[PDB]
């Protein structure tokens, strides 16, 4: 030889992908599986900072239902969800904000910073990044929908090589806070930033052609092909709003939406720099 | 009444404008447009580079003209706007029902 | 006449002050009195946004002990303070962050935004704005001291006419959060920004030459004159750390430190644009 | 436990301050607010205040009465023909000397001492305004605005300077022309895409009834202005003044104000107060 | 009371100096003005003068005769197929070595010593010019301009540098191609949106009647030029030179000049003098 | 449920990627990694990878063996005098043609096709390097670096271009000079205040014992390098190579690397791997 | 004759200058300097941040003074230049042989 | 008491600072300086270029040291600050009468 | 041994430098400095403006010279560095104990 690890050869092989998405913006929905498990949580940060380091522009958007659930059961309030959204009154809202903006957001920022990136944490209400309206759904309390996105706040930082981490909590024109779905915010942030990729981390290996068959994973599908599945029932459960999100986001200008298996270590890298299937990519066709 | 639309090479605009004013034309409008039309399979030249199917910068030029003028005012345009090189542009003629000046109200 | 409100005449009279502090940076410690009372809270926001509007650069730094106290008594934890700092273990820290970063910070941001400014909310851990170390005081848990301030994050926004609102919570080099005293953060932020003024809102009419005499209010005193009072006992209680803060901040480059009576409506404006005494100004002499 | 509440009042200016934040305002400083010291001194303060706050104020000025003085000191007699001054080659020379030399540098001088940074101009400076002979036959070297180039003053405006422009411009040949002050203001305002063109004048605005000093119209659009004019209600040399506004508003300007320059701080009263000091004419 | 009043003649250049102030000029330095020292040294001084004044000069060059030399020193015979030089893989290697290595850096070297800052290029530098195989079949590695990317040189151009580009470009694969100098000049000029494409040549321009100098046509437009080809008046290669101009002018260039590079300071004669040294093709 | 973990490994590159993020690296591409295709092609990929990531790579090159070829094709014989090539006026002409024309545009060509944007230079381009006659008497037009001006290439470097510089520079008169490649690299690196000067070479580095191919020293400072030298351990034409590093490190450069260019991807192994491929010489 | 060198905190320059002119000093020069003279194991605060061993921005201030003035001129400086906080600076006194004013030629030495 | 002034190569500052703190030095100041010391007609290098008589960027480094430490303190500096290449710099030693700490008042007459 | 310090007007630096090299001086250092010294109550002129007490931009110039040279090398400096206008600068002379070249070790 005369030497041991390389390593280098495998690195040189990343070059085409590195070129392919050079200088591009990537909005990732960090949640659930890759958020609870340390091995996975620590892996995501290291992917995010790597992306940033290389010269891509990564943006983390996050929720944290399970994280909320904990603290609510520590003020003597009960979890309740209405076929999608979390039914949030004035008292439970206060807890959502405190957890998502205060405890979770700064954890993600904290980790990235120690990993060697420069994370800057936000929520919708910061410089009116996201402005909320009451969600169309009646009776589910202070659940919000994205009324507008203003990125005049975060693209300055994005240029300067910072990593924005945005929680899915936004204030209305009056000042009342709203619990918005994490995925939609990610989609809407991605749309506003004209992102190359919207990547949703999730506890599913993607979209299966047969739910019974774990290896029927569809690699790609455009909008009509996706809209189809929703009618044929193949795309069901809470894949439905997720797939809705992608379509809604892709329609707005986004070039690609990825529903990846966040359950596996370094899920992000395997999507960006590897041909290996970890989820379904949905394009605008 | 008729609407002449001339998609013309950017630089020519002045030569065409003056030709039309000399031919006695009152009201023109220009807009910035990208276009393309290539053979028969051919390549047009734009800022030194060869292009096949991609859109290139041009200029849409719109006048509205009395029916009898149409023939010789196309003659006046083509003369002024031609280089004979691939991608000189196209002229489109369509009908116009009514012409209202906003400052007065004059309908034609 | 032939007309009613003016108004204009009194406005024209603000011109010399408007010129005097034109383009200057002002770090304000929004806390306690002007924070609890609505009439006063709403007034501060309207002062802050006015300052911003005129072309000065206002920065809000905030704490919220009383605000914390509430939520701690709602998870069944008890308030305790050690002759200054709030004695904060790992469990109580979690609550501090959630309240200050999540609930309080976004309230201030929310208000400013609705008042017509563009507030952007931060805490120390955001882009390592403030980096914490364990406070010299042993045994008081995760109480922090400012180890470093990096403003590379917020001066971009400051130029762009945004209003930074910073909570006094910062992470260490490892990622653990620290409850830092609000005043010191204000002082250290002010020092890092080379601020013209550090203004501390407080429940005292300033520094009295006689504590028994409410109208002995000293208008100005330099560093030696202040250091003196600490030895003569005149400056006592928790005026002491406040006065310490000002000195420490003034030493670093800050041109003026103000200990104002935040108890009265529009306390800020009365300091900046009026000759009327609302507190003691401490200079660097 | 304290005395002057200039605070509660200044907090009340906030909505207006936000409303015109960063906007450009072209003011025609003239006549009433120009002769009387108490007012002249008030205007400068208003102008500098506006500048200070972050708005972009531009002073355009004439000075007929001011010129009248010096003419009568070289032995030449004032001579006006339907609004504009009949200015021959000899009288032009004085106009230029008074407006550019004596008046312009008085306004600049005052602003500077008030704490602004004024920069004085006339049309011919970097071809800011380029003049043509006014359509009107036989009234000598009276000019009309042929073109406005702001490439000169925009730079200074961004840098927070306060341009003060006299209404005198040279033609393509080098001949100086006495242009009406109002029109220049209107034209400058149009070229700068100004939010407001404010004309100081010796009238409480446009009265719906001349006999009643109380009819004061608050708000007018172009058709409503043109009308009358036709109905005779707007008459005298309000007519060219109203013409100016219309001509200026048509070009892009958002609002034109004909305010009563006769009262102290007329400007800040229009900008920051709901109190009526003149008629606002919109394009709306 | 003195001596060289070269000042009066310097002041007379002012209108021309104003006329192309800040404009870009692509010159094809070749043949006559390239071999003869007196001419070669003159061109450099013109180029640097242009640059100095504030115009943007770009030198594009070939060097057939220069190539011919070195070919005959590796034992290979020159051969021409109507206009383009047939170049195999072995002869290409020489072309590249001569034009990019020996000639280009002679021009750069001279300009630098003359007081300019030349920066030498060939097509393949930052993909400035990207080549394709020339339509002509069987002529070996002769290239045609497939694309021009000036993202590389316009930074240097603003910084007051003098680009000198050889007419050799690589394809998408890495193969070098011998491209005609004139066409490169034309396409560089088109890509830079140049005011002038000036071709130095061993002809007094385009003669109305060849018989029969000087009947040199001062100005032509495209239709006029196109017709002359058909009438045979424009012949030889002239033909491709005139083709170049037309092709370049069509793309946006405002003027193309075919001037007599055989005479000292041919460039300044064209730019700053009314004296006829070649045919100018526009435009109209 | 998946196959290639190029992921776990690339995540392991992160610390090095952060360590040299935005830093400048001057590499002397030569000899071993230049002749062998498998290696030549590897270097380009490394260079473009570095550029892509956000580091600033600069290739400096020579090509003695490459020149040797063409000399023997004009009937001139290779002639070396203690390291440097004895180059008369006739042999210089070839050096220039080979290095600037044929070699430089091969390296640029490859990078471009690999997906970088290479821009090729030689000293004389915008006076990047200015040459003087080398101190050594009688070896003809052999040059030494008199000055380096990076005002030319800095702009391109910021714009993410990859400069490739040949080691040929003109003097103040216009005469070309054959300068040693290593020194140019060292000088360019010094002028750019480069983080690393990396010399590719046909040696596994500096061996503490020549008899043992395993003594490989990892890290050296200036005094330890100078020593020996004196002890004879560093000998041959390692000596000028080590001289270069010292001379370069003294000027500001943080680290100089003498690595084994004989092995595939020698560069990325030095930058991103702890594996020993050569001796690092610090100023430390 | 003596050369007083005062390494002082940036902002103080005016207060010191004023104090010296009032004390009646003609000659003065300032230069921008980074320094550190810290007590272990404690830190100095600078633009909000804590520093141990790294150089921080200060100001070297040079006046040449008649031997008798030295004592009370230092008194004047320290009074003006002190905050009492870590990193106020240090004063250095050295001998000066000759003082030449360039525009005139007035050499000074005593006695 | 003595004042050591070291005009040193810009990059070396850290290596010298280190060496002095290790040697136990408490107070220290740096300033940015241009200099030159004509080495018998020879040229000094600076950012790739050869220079003869022109000023080049260096660093003046000022410490005040107790009389006995002078000898081995210079030894520590030179060791740390030397490249052996033309233009490594010069050290200058001068007398110091008094040393006053401003924060406290601690004089040293 | 002695240390000459010359605080001189910015532009003069070249005239002084050459004068000293001609006088045969080896090692100089320059630093950028602000200074002031005014009468007797006077005003110095700097970039068109009159100044009384404020600091103005100058240049400190440091050489170390053998004791015997001192007299005539001040003569050489003043000659080169004087304009005769208010604020030409001052020269300061101090003792030097030791001079160490770092590249060799030569002590003087
Ligand atoms: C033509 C004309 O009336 N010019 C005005 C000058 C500007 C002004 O209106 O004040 C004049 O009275 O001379
Ligand atoms: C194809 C062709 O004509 N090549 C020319 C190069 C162009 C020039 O030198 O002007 C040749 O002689 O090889
Ligand atoms: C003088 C000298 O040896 N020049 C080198 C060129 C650059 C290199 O070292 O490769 C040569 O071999 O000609």
């Amino acid at each position: 030889e005369a030497g041991a690890a390389d390593r280098v050869r495998i690195l040189s092989e990343a070059l085409p992908y590195l070129q392919q998405f050079a200088g591009r913006t990537v909005v990732v929905k960090y949640g659930g599986a890759a958020m609870k498990q340390e091995e996975l949580k620590e892996a995501v940060m290291r992917d995010i900072v790597f992306l940033a380091c290389v010269g891509m522009r990564p943006v983390v958007v996050h929720g944290g239902g399970p994280e909320i659930n904990a603290w609510l059961g520590r003020v003597g309030i009960e979890p309740q969800f209405h076929n999608g959204l979390r039914v949030t009154d004035a008292d439970t809202m206060e807890v959502v904000e405190m957890v998502l903006v205060g405890r979770v957001n700064k954890d993600i920022v904290s980790r990235i910073n120690t990993t060697g990136g420069r994370a800057v944490g936000f929520c919708g209400t910061d410089g009116r990044l996201v402005l909320a309206r009451p969600h169309d759904q009646e009776g589910i309390g202070f659940v919000g929908e994205v009324n507008s996105v203003n990125s005049e706040v975060i693209e300055p930082l994005l240029e300067r090589g910072y990593i924005p981490v945005i929680s899915s909590v936004a204030a209305d024109e009056n000042g009342q806070s709203f619990n918005i779905n994490a995925d939609t915010v990610a989609g809407e942030i991605a749309a506003a930033l004209n992102a190359e990729k919207l990547i949703l981390l999730t506890d599913t290996r993607g979209i299966l052609e047969d739910p019974k068959r774990p290896e029927s994973l569809i690699p790609r599908l455009n909008i009509p092909q996706s809209r189809e599945l929703i009618a044929q029932g193949i795309v069901g459960g809470g894949m439905i709003p997720k797939v809705d999100c992608c379509i809604r986001s892709l329609a707005q200008g986004v070039r690609a939406a990825h529903i990846i298996d966040g359950r596996i270590p370094h899920a992000l890298l395997l999507e960006i720099f590897t041909d290996a299937g970890i989820g379904t990519m949905i394009v605008g066709s | 009444m008729k609407k002449i639309e001339a998609i013309i090479r950017p630089f020519k605009l002045d030569e065409v404008k003056i030709a039309l004013v000399n031919a006695g034309i009152v009201g023109m409008t220009v807009s910035e447009v990208r276009g393309f039309g290539r053979q028969k399979g051919q390549t047009e030249r734009y800022r030194g580079s060869e292009y096949t199917v991609e859109f290139l910068q041009k200029l849409k030029l719109e006048i509205v003209v009395e029916d009898a003028q149409v023939d010789t005012v196309i003659d006046k345009i083509v003369a002024a706007a031609r280089t004979g090189e691939i991608g000189d542009g196209k002229i489109f003629v369509s009908p116009v029902d009514q012409t209202i000046r906003i400052r007065t109200g004059e309908k034609n």
